[PDB]
RNA sequence: AACGAGACUCUGGCAUGCUAACUAGUUACGCGACCGGUCGGCGUAACUUCUUAGAGGGACAAGUGGCGUUCAGCCACCCGAGAUUGAGCAAUAACAGGUCUGUGAUGCCCUUAGAUGUCCGGGGCUGCACGCGCGCUACACUGACUGGCUCAGCGUGUCCUACGCCGGCAGGCGCGGGUAACCCGUUGAACCCCAUUCGUGAUGGGGAUCGGGGAUUGCAAUUAUUCCCCAUGAACGAGGAAUUCCCAGUAAGUGCGGGUCAUAAGCUUGCGUUGAUUAAGUCCCUGCCCUUUGUACACACCGCCCG
RNA sequence: CUCCCCUGUGAGGAACUACUGUCUUCACGCAGAAAGCGUCUAGCCAUGGCGUUAGUAUGAGUGUCGUGCAGCCUCCAGGACCCCCC
């Protein structure tokens, strides 16, 4: 057993707040564009272990994760790991994390709100877009 | 010898009742070693009198459904339980089955009459195996309620629960439904 | 005072829905007295009945 | 109410796992996070210190649930 | 005396007695291996305990002891594989039950060449502010995860699929066996069992809803057919009035086969596995049955009938 | 009308520190009540469930301080006994 003196309670990465006194997968996973699955890989990638809490890590080791973490393929990080795997304007593969991903969601409904198709008339009156049985559920959250 | 878990011994126990002298088992032969012998009490009328009262708390120990089917998450939480018994009290951990099984048993019970809707209930007495198993059920649900989450042991609740339904105390979830029943025995008389 | 009981003979179930055995008491203090009372779940003659109300008697449900 | 539990242990609560634990008769781990208001894996290696130290015997060990007594 | 109940057929339990088996194994002896054994490893004689399936035995309340007009029969015990195996078939009668949509089974009506015909190409039965219903899955500590250890049976198959090699995963390629106790297949199914990580909070419990990609099926997948990788990770804190199914290898958990099927089981139909709590009683409720009884009803109370 | 076997808490002692087990005082978490007040439900009606009293009043246990409670000797008593009454 151990008992740390610098530990860090509240922690930053990402535009987002992180909770330490967790464990370090599970930490990690709290942000958007993150599993346990692809927290699993970036962990085993930086070779920070998996045993210590997410508080006692070195500023070194969470610099390395986030360096990891932004760029995907550079660190051996397997191409059917990416969120988006290729995106429909440059044709490229990019990890998506917390504000890309909601943007990214942002976009793609635009999309397919000026293109006049189907996927994005289902996605505009509150529907669900992949053909289920509205007539029995789909209740909830209705007037 | 017949030693019960490998570590036990049947035959020193006692019981001080003769109402629960004549159903209450493991004294004399039945002690076994092991709860599961997959007998078949249910067989006749009485026929589960017989068996042996480990493998009684044992078998109403899987009462909820995701443990229904599985009776060895039983036979491993009753064989811990024991032996965190004998730590803490330090008697035979077959002497806090016989007492809890005595002490948590109603006595005089309430039969509902009226009609459906208005409860008017009038006081009964408890024939024997009736003490028994009412008995056994309140310790097991006992341990559940008690054991739901606070992150406890079934083995450490149990045992708990057990210890606490032997001395007497109002710890137990059992001691306290049996007082209920005997107190609207005395409501109604 | 708590009492002790022996089964004599059962004689009927009594209950709405068919609960209560009704049952004939001897007592274990070696005394003559008979008394009819209401039991609940299984009995078989020969068994003992312990009593917190000794001087109660059987009615009919 | 809502808990609060150590996760890596403090000084003050060391002072009682140490000097306390070994005089309790019956150990459980879910014992020892309840009075020490420990978390359950600190807890949990707590107790797997205090076997490495030697101050306490383990009676049986299964899955998820462990038994431990008092040294003498 | 006759039909209905039973008897009967189908299934499970018994047989170290019988009839036998290279398309099932056993024992025995050889070779093979690694430290006398362990081995689904390879072959020969030995036989049926295993594994099949035929013949016929066996249970008849039988034996003993209790309750019984000592009568039926009811209870307990022994002797025993079994002192309750589970389904099918189902009378005299009826319903103004469901069936023009299963019928080259039809009586009428309508349609009959811009057809109510048929084939072709698309759409639609699938749509969504709402009610009511089966059923799935969960609400975590008897729990989730991660590794490790050993288990089934019924069936399916010209499609099931052995072993390689390329594939993170779905998948490709290929080379092989079986019309099957021969080949898939010693059918190494799930819990469970043993270690590990988690620590009462929307948590790793729960996973809906989505945004991207890979692979299959097919003419054809957009209205996601399914399958697979990452993310997104929402309701859900044991469920109000009411109510459903159930008595022993049973409730229940858990996977598995057959049906539908080009690709498909949150359904059904079967199959094993782990396996209980409680009752052996009563008409309270609900439901129908008899018996007595009243009747001005008999197209029979949806009756009759009075101003 | 008794006498004398075992139970009590009324008085004297050893012990009391060392021995063990229980009641005091503080930190600790766990179960956890009611008089009532309201609500709902039994056609009408609480004698019931559920809300609020409150997670109050409480009780079972672990570690602190007790100079305690004791256990070993006597009686004073109380009950089993007897008698007696039948
Ligand atoms: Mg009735
Ligand atoms: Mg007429």
């Amino acid at each position: 057993l151990v008992i740390p003196e610098k530990f860090q309670h509240i922690l930053r990465v990402l535009n987002t707040n992180i909770d330490g006194r967790r464990k370090i997968a599970f930490a990690i996973t709290a942000i958007k564009g993150v599993g346990r699955r692809y927290a699993h890989v970036v962990l085993r990638k930086a070779d920070i272990d998996l045993t210590k809490r997410a508080g006692e890590l070195t500023e070194d080791e969470v610099e390395r994760v986030i360096t990891i973490m932004q760029n995907p393929r550079q660190y051996k990080i397997p191409d059917w790991f990416l969120n988006r795997q290729k995106d429909v304007k440059d044709g490229k593969y990019s990890q998506v994390l917390a504000n890309g991903l909601d943007n990214k969601l942002r976009e793609d409904l635009e999309r397919l709100k000026k293109i006049r198709a189907h996927r994005g008339l289902r996605h505009f009156w509150g529907l669900r877009v992949r053909g289920q049985h509205t007539k029995t559920t789909g209740r909830r959250g209705r007037t | 010898d017949i030693k019960l878990f490998g570590k036990w011994s049947t035959d020193d126990v006692q019981i001080n009742d003769i109402s629960l002298q004549d159903y209450i088992a493991v004294k004399e032969k039945y002690a076994k070693y092991l709860p599961h012998s997959a007998g078949r009490y249910a067989a006749k009328r009485f026929r589960k009198a017989q068996c042996p009262i480990v493998e009684r708390l044992t078998n109403s120990m899987m009462m909820h459904g995701r443990n229904n089917g599985k009776k060895l998450m039983t036979v491993r939480i009753v064989k811990h339980a024991f032996e965190i018994i004998h730590l803490l009290t330090g008697e035979n951990p077959l002497q806090v089955l016989v007492n809890a099984i005595i002490n948590s048993g109603p006595r005089e019970d309430s039969t509902r009459i009226g009609r459906a809707g208005t409860v008017r209930r009038q006081a009964v007495d408890v024939s024997p195996l009736r003490r028994v198993n009412q008995a056994i059920w309140l310790l097991c649900t006992g341990a559940r309620e008690a054991a739901f989450r606070n992150i406890k042991t079934i083995a450490e609740c149990l045992a708990d629960e057990l210890i606490n339904a032997a001395k007497g105390s109002s710890n137990s979830y059992a001691i306290k439904k049996k007082d209920e029943l005997e107190r609207v025995a005395k409501s109604n008389r | 005072p708590i009492k002790l009981a022996r089964v004599t003979k059962v004689l009927g179930r009594t209950g709405s829905q068919g609960q209560c055995t009704q049952v004939r008491v001897e007592f274990m203090d070696d005394t003559s007295r008979s008394i009819i009372r209401n039991v609940k779940g299984p009995v078989r003659e020969g068994d003992v009945l312990t009593l917190l109300e000794s001087e109660r008697e059987a009615r009919r449900l | 109410d809502k808990l609060n539990n150590l996760v890596l242990f403090d000084k003050a609560t060391y002072d009682k796992l140490c000097k306390e634990v070994p005089n309790y008769k019956l150990i459980t781990p879910a014992v020892v996070s309840e009075r020490l208001k420990i978390r359950g894996s600190l807890a949990r290696a707590a107790l797997q210190e205090l076997l490495s130290k030697g101050l306490i015997k383990l009676v049986s060990k299964h899955r998820a649930q462990v038994i431990y007594t008092r040294n003498t």
